């Protein structure tokens, strides 16, 4: 090889949901000389050429090489409908350009279950508390989940990253905590979820004591 | 009588292992049996070659190399610096100031293809390419004083030079 | 084929959790390394446990091609404490197709050792609509992330479940979720399960926990 690299990256999952969010496949383009450093750029979307689909680039020095940038925007439904992006970049000390296509996860999805599991006695000692709500049965692993416990943005919670099941989906838990005396004097919560499923890609579930 | 005078080809004075090497022992000798004499560190070695040659450069091969013959004094030195690694510096000298285009040579072990490379310069990158090539400068600037290495990429994974410091 | 220019690369692997913590299983370190000159195999180790080499014994090849290269493979069989204590155990590869020796260092995590917390949460109710309930069992406040989870139902284990491995916690700490995938009846009949957590900060390094109606 020897040359200008090429990394082509996708649109944020979050945003290619919430259609008041605009995705961008980003085309990164490192190791361009101070020699040549003219990049052209070409992209092109399921075989056709985008041409500029309002398409954007413009270039920075770091290393002692140069970093140009094209970015094209995807339209949300092109991009979740599994369209293919490609990015071609060529450069004058390139014996011939550089292909680079990205697209959407493969294969029909899974809309997501989602349930609420209260925490157990046996950790009712403690003076915190590990609630938990676990999604399985979704596909793909695009998944995104925060905590609205008094229409906030709670602090202290982990979740983990999708796993594998046997379906071909996957699943994942999120402990969230909260210390004893608020769940233990009664409140609710509910975990986020969002998929590329749920009647509008979003949906809650509650989880209080009783 | 004449000193004998060892010559070196190719003519980097430091060089990796496996690296080739040729001392030549130029000079006349006498018509009446012929034969050199090679110093290792003011020592011998099997004695003749006109040209000692050093087929797979290791780090003993390293040291100062003198030579004589039958009509010549013992020769004047020659050092010879030998390192182990994947890439390394040359230059024929690094003590550098004026009127003179800074030769900075990046080589890799067994001369594997290196791309990517960059020349730095107190652990900045001075100088990048995409494929090997040498790093020379226009015109001698007393703005050249410190340490050098280069690096780059065999394959895909990466190597570096031994730092030098360019006096 | 496959051009090599370069140092066939080394990988060194730690030993399974379990294998170190239960005092009757081998718990042997790997040294895979691959990219191996089909014209220059074959590769000479080094292991140095902590400091002091180790020829003797511990050691295990046993060559074996590829994609379109070799790969050899140096197994050492460890000292359970050793291990479990912070021995480094370190392996040095050497083929005459490197400028030298490749040398990768891999050791037991460093930091206050904490004993875990297994709860055993039952099936969410809105799940019962399903015809495979979802045994839950988490696992948290402990250190390091190595560990080890099973099922133990009643005489005999499980298959049918899924775990996520560990995860920092806002609290230095790790933890993590192992899910039980069990048939709507075996659950609702009232059967009993047992989370199986092994772990080194665990009073025989084994601790249990039963989930029923
Ligand atoms: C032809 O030959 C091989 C194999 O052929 C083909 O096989 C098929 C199946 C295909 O999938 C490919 O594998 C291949 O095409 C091929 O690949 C070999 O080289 C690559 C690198 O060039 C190796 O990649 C590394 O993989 C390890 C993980 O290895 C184990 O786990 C993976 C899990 O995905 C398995 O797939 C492997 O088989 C290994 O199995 C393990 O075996 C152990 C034995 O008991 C066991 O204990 C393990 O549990 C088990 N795993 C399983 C099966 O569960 C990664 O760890 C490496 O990543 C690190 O390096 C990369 C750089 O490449 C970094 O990006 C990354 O960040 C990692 O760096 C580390 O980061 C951590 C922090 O996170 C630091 O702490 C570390 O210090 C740091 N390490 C470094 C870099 O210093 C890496 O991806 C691949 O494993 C090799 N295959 C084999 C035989 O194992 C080969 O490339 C090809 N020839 C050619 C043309 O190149
Ligand atoms: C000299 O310097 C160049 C610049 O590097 C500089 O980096 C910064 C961090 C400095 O501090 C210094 O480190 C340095 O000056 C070097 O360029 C780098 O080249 C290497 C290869 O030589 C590239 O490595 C591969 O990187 C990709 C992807 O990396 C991502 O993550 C890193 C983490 O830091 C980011 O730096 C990087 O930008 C990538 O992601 C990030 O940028 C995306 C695009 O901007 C973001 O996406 C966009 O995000 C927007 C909002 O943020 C918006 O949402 C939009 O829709 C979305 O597209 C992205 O969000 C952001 N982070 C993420 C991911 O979320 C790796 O995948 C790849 O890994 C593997 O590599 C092997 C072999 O290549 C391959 O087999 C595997 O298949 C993988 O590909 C590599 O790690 C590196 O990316 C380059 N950096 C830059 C500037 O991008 C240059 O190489 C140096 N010169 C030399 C050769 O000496």
């Amino acid at each position: 090889l020897g040359g200008p690299s090429v990394f082509l990256f996708p649109p944020k999952p979050k945003d290619t949901l919430m259609i008041s969010r605009t995705p961008e496949v980003t085309c990164v383009v490192v190791d361009v000389s101070h020699e040549d450093p003219e990049v052209k750029f070409n992209w092109y979307v399921d075989g056709v050429e985008v041409h500029n689909a309002k398409t954007k680039p413009r270039e920075e020095q770091y290393n002692s090489t140069y970093r140009v940038v094209s970015v094209l925007t995807v339209l949300h439904q092109d991009w979740l409908n599994g369209k293919e992006y490609k990015c071609k970049v060529s450069n004058k000390a390139l014996p011939a350009p550089i292909e680079k296509t990205i697209s959407k996860a493969k294969g029909q999805p899974r809309e997501p279950q989602v349930y609420t599991l209260p925490p157990s006695r046996e950790e009712m000692t403690k003076n915190q508390v590990s609630l938990t709500c676990l999604v399985k049965g979704f596909y793909p692993s695009d998944i995104a989940v925060e905590w609205e416990s008094n229409g906030q943005p709670e602090n202290n919670y982990k979740t983990t990253p999708p796993v594998l099941d046997s379906d071909g989906s996957f699943f994942l838990y999120s402990k969230l905590t909260v210390d004893k005396s608020r769940w233990q004097q009664g409140n609710v919560f509910s975990c986020s979820v969002m998929h590329e499923a749920l009647h509008n890609h979003y949906t809650q579930k509650s989880l209080s004591l009783s | 009588l004449p000193k004998a005078v060892v010559f070196l080809e190719p003519q980097w004075y430091s060089v990796l292992e496996k690296d080739s090497v040729t001392l030549k022992c130029q000079g006349a000798y006498s018509p009446e049996d012929n034969s050199t004499q090679w110093f290792h560190n003011e020592s011998l070695i099997s004695s003749q070659a006109s040209s000692y040659f050093i087929d797979a450069a290791t780090v003993n091969d390293s040291g100062e190399y003198r030579c004589q013959t039958n009509l010549s004094t013992l020769s004047d030195p020659v050092q010879l610096e030998v390192h182990i690694g994947w890439l390394l510096l040359q230059a024929p000298r690094w003590v550098f100031k004026e009127e003179d285009p800074i030769h900075l040579r990046c080589h890799s072990w067994k001369n594997t293809a290196l791309h990517k490379v960059t020349y730095l310069q107190n652990g900045k990158d001075r100088k990048y390419f995409h494929h090997n090539s040498d790093f020379h400068i226009p015109k001698a600037t007393l703005k050249d004083s410190g340490s050098y290495f280069c690096r780059g990429l065999v394959g895909s994974k990466n190597v570096s030079s031994e730092t030098v410091n360019i006096t």
